[PDB]
RNA sequence: GUUAUCCGGAAUGAUUGGGCGUAAAGCGUCUGUAGGUGGCUUUUUAAGUCCGCCGUCAAAUCCCAGGGCUCAACCCUGGACAGGCGGUGGAAACUACCAAGCUGGAGUACGGUAGGGGCAGAGGGAAUUUCCGGUGGAGCGGUGAAAUGCGUAGAGAUCGGAAAGAACACCAACGGCGAAAGCACUCUGCUGGGCCGACACUGACACUGAGAGACGAAAGCUAGGGGAGCGAAUGGGAUUAGAUACCCCAGUAGUCCUAGCCGUAAACGAUGGAUACUAGGCGCUGUGCGUAUCGACCCGUGCAGUGUUGUAGCUAACGCGUUAAGUAUCCC
């Protein structure tokens, strides 16, 4: 089903998951095993995104306006 | 993996050191062209190809052991000198020569891999791969 | 040769109980030397099994026409480093008390020498013998490589 | 000769040229920004790199070769290796760049499976203490030996009742999971990873990490609860020359819960992380394959972790030894 290993996928994946996570962090707030985690998670997501804005600037663009994910830090 | 020289060589001087006559490698032109020298010079037995899932080993047989295992006068050394940290560069009149020219050295240089005698004789310097006992 | 000579001692209920450790190497100056080490109540004793000890450990050194090393060496015993390198003919030996004596009974003429790491005489020598011995001379090498002589001079 | 100054020896600040298990030395543990290094194949470019030629890097000094003061020191002529910077012509292996590729590194999907992983919500039993009764009627308790203490206002003992808090016997093991700290009566829910088998897929996305962030035993503190046992402090009894201690009798903080702060430990494997490579023997846990039977073994094996002896090699010695303190590379 499209490319379940392309960077556009593995970066809506992790997405998702992280948006998945953050309902639960809210509702306990003393589960920190989680919430390391979620740290770790976010990583990636953030290494595949740094890695797509050097490959191909169009792609990553498009992908972070399109899952709403926020801007990136290098500014 | 971040040195592949670095690590054919270690390789060989851990099988060496072992008393093994065998080694499996990865191959690659750097590390075919230094096992094509390495035999020319007379450091190493023989070696062959091998290939499987599109992996490529160089096997290497190596010179036997002296006249018993226990009583080894000689091993055979390797040591990397331009590493990823530092990479050393000579000019023609600085070409190191091994202990009076008993073993030799390796250099990268723009006409291709050779020992340090094929350098002095063509005058050409470069890049000093590593040293050999 | 007498290179050292210690009192070492023992202690029993009765008090010290004095022994000499004497080190001593041996050698024809031509190019046939070893170590040896020896212990006894009296001097001259310990000296004299000091040299039965080196006599029976006893090895050669390889030399070159010029009575000199064939190449630059290190070595490793303990905590005593030795480093040797050739010299050209009229520097004579240069080198510290057991690598200098050790050398000089040798017989080698030129030679250059340091010991890095510890100060120790005993474990100087057996450094020393370990780098002279696992000297190659050309010879060998172009019987090992498989190459002629010249091919190598060059 | 003495004193002062500088380099040496000093490998004693180490590029050449050191270390960090116990000698001085690994941040408590992770997540990650700059920064540094980074797999294979083909092409490009020529920034490094390499070779040739030119300009210059004043003379004096140092180096080499002669010459002059009777010699030398000193002076004079001629010349040059280094090494630096700039221009230009070539070379294209390695780093670097540019274009396309490739899976074994790193991930994603799928399907499995073990688990005291974490948070949250239910439930359970011994035992102990106190309280309310019935019996009973002199000592209980405690020490090396005693005494304080509790007891005829009925103790302890024993049976029946209530109530409360805290901790979870056996299983438990030289066992499991966790980044570390830690995590175990039982259950359910929310959720973190880990590993294994398949090509299903992306195609270097990697490793580390200055600053920065998060977690972080116990004690401690702020605010509110809670308070059985234990128990700093405190008091009494002894012991002792003395006893502000060890022992005993009582017992307040605290230990518990909620919400925070503190950020330290022999936070120890006294061993930073990643990768590659180097005899075995005996074990265990999770899985996979073949065999055994057609389901439990059983065997041989593939991985992933975990424990004990030990070859090479290392080490000052002790010892470490595929989970290195071995042989190499990178970062802190
Ligand atoms: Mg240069
Ligand atoms: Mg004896
Ligand atoms: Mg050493
Ligand atoms: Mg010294
Ligand atoms: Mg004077
Ligand atoms: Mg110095
Ligand atoms: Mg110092
Ligand atoms: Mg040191
Ligand atoms: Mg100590
Ligand atoms: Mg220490
Ligand atoms: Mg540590
Ligand atoms: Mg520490
Ligand atoms: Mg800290
Ligand atoms: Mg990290
Ligand atoms: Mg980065
Ligand atoms: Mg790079
Ligand atoms: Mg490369
Ligand atoms: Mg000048
Ligand atoms: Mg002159
Ligand atoms: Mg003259
Ligand atoms: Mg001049
Ligand atoms: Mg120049
Ligand atoms: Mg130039
Ligand atoms: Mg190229
Ligand atoms: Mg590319
Ligand atoms: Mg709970
Ligand atoms: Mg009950
Ligand atoms: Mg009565
Ligand atoms: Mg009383
Ligand atoms: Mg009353
Ligand atoms: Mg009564
Ligand atoms: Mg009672
Ligand atoms: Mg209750
Ligand atoms: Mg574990
Ligand atoms: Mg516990
Ligand atoms: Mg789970
Ligand atoms: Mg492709
Ligand atoms: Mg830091
Ligand atoms: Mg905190
Ligand atoms: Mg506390
Ligand atoms: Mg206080
Ligand atoms: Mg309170
Ligand atoms: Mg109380
Ligand atoms: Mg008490
Ligand atoms: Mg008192
Ligand atoms: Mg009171
Ligand atoms: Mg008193
Ligand atoms: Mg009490
Ligand atoms: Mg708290
Ligand atoms: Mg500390
Ligand atoms: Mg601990
Ligand atoms: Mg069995
Ligand atoms: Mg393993
Ligand atoms: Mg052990
Ligand atoms: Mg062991
Ligand atoms: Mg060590």
């Amino acid at each position: 089903e499209e490319n379940k290993g392309s960077v556009e996928f593995q970066v809506f994946c992790f997405t998702n998951k992280i948006r998945r996570l953050t309902l639960h962090l809210e509702l306990h707030k003393k589960d920190y095993s989680s919430q390391r985690g979620l740290r770790k998670t976010l990583g990636k997501r953030q290494r595949l995104l740094a890695y797509l804005l050097k490959i191909n600037g169009v792609r990553y663009k498009e992908l972070i306006s399109k899952l709403n994910i926020r801007e990136l830090k290098t500014r | 993996g971040k040195d592949t020289i670095a690590d054919i060589i270690t390789c060989i001087r851990n099988a060496d050191m072992n008393r093994k006559g065998t080694v499996r490698i990865v191959s690659t032109n750097i590390t075919e062209n230094i096992v094509k020298i390495l035999l020319r010079e007379g450091f190493i037995e023989n070696a062959r190809k091998h290939q499987e899932r599109n992996k490529y080993f160089l096997v290497l047989t190596l010179r036997h052991r002296r006249n018993k295992k226990g009583p080894y006068l000689n091993t055979f050394h390797l040591k990397r000198v331009s590493r990823p940290g530092l990479r050393i560069y000579s000019n023609y009149q600085r070409i190191p020569r091994i202990l009076g020219g008993m073993g030799i050295a390796i250099l990268s240089t723009s006409r291709g891999i050779m020992t340090d005698r094929e350098a002095r004789l063509e005058g050409i310097g470069g890049e000093i791969l590593c040293y050999i006992w | 040769n007498v290179v050292q000579v210690r009192r070492v001692t023992k202690v029993v209920k009765g008090g010290k109980h004095m022994r000499f450790r004497a080190i001593v190497v041996v050698g024809d100056k031509k190019g046939q030397v070893g170590v040896g080490v020896g212990k006894a109540k009296e001097v001259v004793s310990a000296v004299q099994k000091a040299a039965v000890d080196a006599r029976r450990n006893i090895i050669t050194v390889p030399m070159t026409k010029y009575l000199t090393f064939p190449h630059r060496n290190e070595a490793d015993y303990g905590a005593a480093r030795v480093m040797l390198r050739p010299a050209a003919p009229g520097t004579g030996v240069i080198a510290g008390g057991a690598v200098r004596t050790v050398l000089e009974m040798a017989g080698v003429e030129n030679a250059l020498g340091k010991q890095l790491g510890s100060n120790n005489a005993l474990n100087n020598a057996r450094a020393t013998i370990v780098a002279v011995q696992t000297m190659r001379q050309f010879s060998d090498v172009a019987r090992d490589r498989g190459i002629p002589m010249e091919e190598l001079w060059k």
